[PDB]
RNA sequence: GGUUGGCCUCGGAUAGCCGGUCCCCGCCGGGGGUCCGGUGCGGAGUGCCCUUCGUCCUGGGAAACGGGGCGCGGCCGGAA
RNA sequence: AGAACUGGCGCUGCGGGAUGAACCGAACGCCGGGUUAAGGCGCCCGAUGCCGACGCUCAUCAGACCCCAGAAAAGGUGUU
RNA sequence: CCGAGUGUUACAGCCCCCCCGGCAGCAGCACUCGCCGAAUCCCGGGGCCGAGGGAGCGAGACCCGUCGCCGCGCUCUCCC
């Protein structure tokens, strides 16, 4: 394989035209004019008997439904969620102090770390300034604040990803008995491994904050509009 | 009727020269942008090298 | 909560155009000392169109009908009654939030009154054209309470001047008390950042 | 703890002079007074919190007597900067003057 | 139904404001030189509470009024 | 009261003229978004809450927007 | 005498206007020239509203038409 050999400048328009591409590839000396398996027999395992049996597998349906809706119409490429694109606002860089808005936390000033392969972004106030753990938050539900800190070499852990932040439960009952699912009466203890992952990234955010003096009180506080507080009369 | 002039490859389905009409003129307004940063700096840093 | 408009120097309709909109939005506006409200044009004209207003009177009995109020609180109150949709319930409850007070009450004399620079005689009329008071056109027609209204103002402006003397008596310290050089640092952070 | 929503009253319906169009309200948020400076509030998700007899609430907390009608800012309106908005219901016309709650969601800046 | 409160001069507009020795008001203030500031910074486009997450170990600055309140009791203060 | 050329009400709602047969816009399936027409934008009442431009104008009977809703001659050292 | 202000006649001993030979490097620009603009023009970002509706000329197709026209990239040769 090779790379593109055509730099783009506008989305979908290369820089070199149709004739000059024919020279860069040099297609003239590579123009060419050159040039099922279903299954097999099972053993017999049989007397008064012969003939290793049929090539047969993934057989016919035993039952058709009465009607079928017709097949879809292909419409375009409309790729699913783990294949689209990732986009952030230009005023979020690693180390930007954010503001939670939609959560259970609701205003707690946190420290941005990394935007994962999901669109959501792992972000934490450090565990000893807020009670914010290493939660994911979404892009559009947080307000970025123009004060920044430099975590350019924070050395962020590998195995924390989207798959490290999922939620689980499994159904035994489908039956009317007096349990509400019989496992929801249980506080969760996956926490016995997330703690070790926290202080392996929490312990080097704290000396990065204590270069600037006022900041460890600033993450301790919460954001609140009260009386003279007007956004659009407020540079964040 | 997807709109021409607003998405590409519908202009090009109806006008193939319209793409090479486009990347002949993005070149002469990106190279003319360089000709107005270089010549600009050669008269903004010119007298700034005088005094 | 509540806004307390002062009434001196304001014009009549230019104020009540503003007041009738801020009361259909759900606030409580209290117009205070509506006695000293200016009105446009010379005095004798405004008296005629309020004397000729008094003959608006249904002929078969006037007990039913046009209720000419005479006190200058209920002069201004009838003006907002015109500029509200008071026949609906959306306008009946726009007179539950207006209470224009004649003179200044004891609930509101120890409040801080506000003024509106969109309705002032200072801003709006050319200074060479005559005006008229809602004070002495309301007294000249019927409202027999002019003496006992100005009499209570000098009891208010007596306990105000001793308060304004004693607030600046309190304020004279916090420029001289601020004199100490001990608290120097906490002013680096504010002369830089809008003291 | 602390208010996380810009204050906003409900000002009327999008009307002509005789007929009114019920499908989009129009607001008056506290603080903007010019069309040139309402661009922050376009697209912000706004809600009408009010009270009624039963409970029906959403979070982990037990249901109490509050219910809401969500919605979003459509566009600007007039020179003086008020804002029309299209809720997923229509407003009950009782809310005229009483406040609604314009949040900080949809925050681009 | 609401998501913090401003506890108050008078008024002037071809001007008003602050600070001020002296003489006139029952030992304080009405009356004039004198000194400031003025698109009002002694600035309700402001002001103070304040966004105080709780708590501990533990140091420095600030701090001699302690502060919640069934208090206990006295007083005089404010009639539109 | 009676005719000529065209249009309209009559059969026709809708936005406007405060209300209105005929006037100015515009002619109608049921609706979501967008924009305008005649019109308007202090408050009723959606919209000037623009730091609109230049003038005229004091009315002890001001004036205020086609048809359209109360006026002339003559006169004023009012004033431009 | 200094300094301010009146009333002067007076042509440079602040200045301006019209000429006759010149350069810088000039932007429809130090938001007055805001002109009229675009085959002489394209790029990026918000906001709102909606998502209506058995295409395989080919492999005798087989879980199951990412397919048609269009604009594309890479290989079926190499060096770096």
């Amino acid at each position: 394989p090779h790379c593109s050999r055509n730099p783009v400048l506008v989305r979908g328009i290369g820089r070199y035209s149709r004739s000059a591409m024919y020279s860069r590839k040099a297609m003239y000396k590579r123009k060419y004019s050159a040039a099922v398996l279903a299954t097999v027999t099972k053993p017999v395992g049989g007397d008064k008997n012969g003939g290793t049996r049929v090539v047969k597998l993934r057989k016919m349906p035993r039952y058709y439904p009465t009607e079928d809706v017709p097949r879809k119409l292909l419409s375009h490429g409309k790729k699913p969620f783990s294949q689209h694109v990732r986009k952030l606002r230009a005023s979020i860089t690693p180390g930007t102090i954010l503001i939670i808005l939609t959560g259970r936390h609701r205003g707690k000033r946190v420290v941005f770390l990394k935007q994962l392969a999901s669109g959501l972004l792992l972000v934490t106030g450090p565990l000893v300034l807020n009670r914010v753990p290493l939660r994911r938050t979404h892009q559009k539900f947080v307000i970025a604040t123009s004060t920044k800190i430099d975590i350019s070499n924070v050395k962020i852990p590998k195995h924390l990803t989207d798959a490290y932040f999922k939620k689980k439960k499994l159904r035994k009952p489908r039956h009317q008995e007096g349990e509400i699912f019989d496992t929801e009466k249980e506080k969760y203890e996956i926490t016995e491994q997330r703690k070790i992952d926290q202080k392996a990234v929490d312990s080097q955010i704290l000396p990065k904050i204590k270069a600037i003096p006022q900041l460890q009180g600033y993450l301790r506080s919460v954001f609140a509009l009260t009386n003279g507080i007007y956004p659009h009369k407020l540079v964040f | 009727k997807k709109n021409p002039l607003k998405n590409l490859r519908i202009m090009l389905k109806l006008n193939p020269y319209a793409k090479t009409m486009r990347r002949n003129t993005i070149l002469r307004q990106a190279r003319n942008h360089k000709l107005r940063v270089d010549k600009a700096a050669a008269a903004a840093a010119a007298l700034q090298a005088k005094s | 909560q509540v806004l307390v408009l002062d009434g001196r120097g304001h014009l009549l309709g230019r104020l009540a155009a503003i007041v009738a909109k801020q009361v259909l939005l759900g606030r409580k506006v209290v117009v205070v000392r509506c006695e000293g409200i200016n009105i446009s044009g010379n005095f004798y004209r405004n008296k005629l169109k309020y004397l000729a207003f008094l003959r608006k009177r249904m002929n078969t009995n006037p007990s039913r009908g046009p209720y000419h109020f005479r006190a200058p609180s209920r002069i201004f109150w009838r003006t907002v009654r015109g500029m509200l949709p008071h026949k609906t319930k959306r306008g009946q409850a726009a007179l539950d939030r207006l209470k224009v007070f004649d003179g200044i009450p004891p609930p509101y004399d120890k409040k801080k009154r506000m003024v509106v620079p969109a309705a002032l005689k200072v801003v709006r009329l050319k200074p060479t054209r005559k005006f008229a008071y809602l004070g002495r056109l309301a007294h000249e027609v019927g409202w027999k309470y002019q003496a006992v209204t100005a009499t209570l103002e000098e009891k208010r402006k007596e306990k105000a001047k001793i308060h304004y003397r004693k607030k600046k008596q309190l304020m004279r310290l916090r420029k001289q008390a601020e004199k100490n050089v001990e608290k120097k640092i906490d002013k680096y952070t504010e002369v830089l950042k809008t003291h | 703890s602390g208010r996380l929503w810009s204050k906003a009253i409900f000002a009327g319906y999008k009307r002509g002079l005789r007929n009114q169009r019920e499908h989009t309200a129009l607001l008056k948020i506290e603080g903007v007074y010019a069309r040139d400076e309402t661009e922050f509030y376009l697209g912000k998700r706004c809600a009408y919190v009010y009270k009624a007899k039963n409970n029906t609430v959403t979070p982990g907390g037990k249901p109490n007597k509050t219910r809401v009608i969500w919605g979003k800012v459509t566009r600007a309106h007039g020179n003086s900067g008020m804002v029309r908005a299209k809720f997923r219901s229509n407003l009950p016309a009782k809310a005229i003057g009483h406040r609604i709650r314009v949040m900080l969601y949809p925050s681009r800046i």
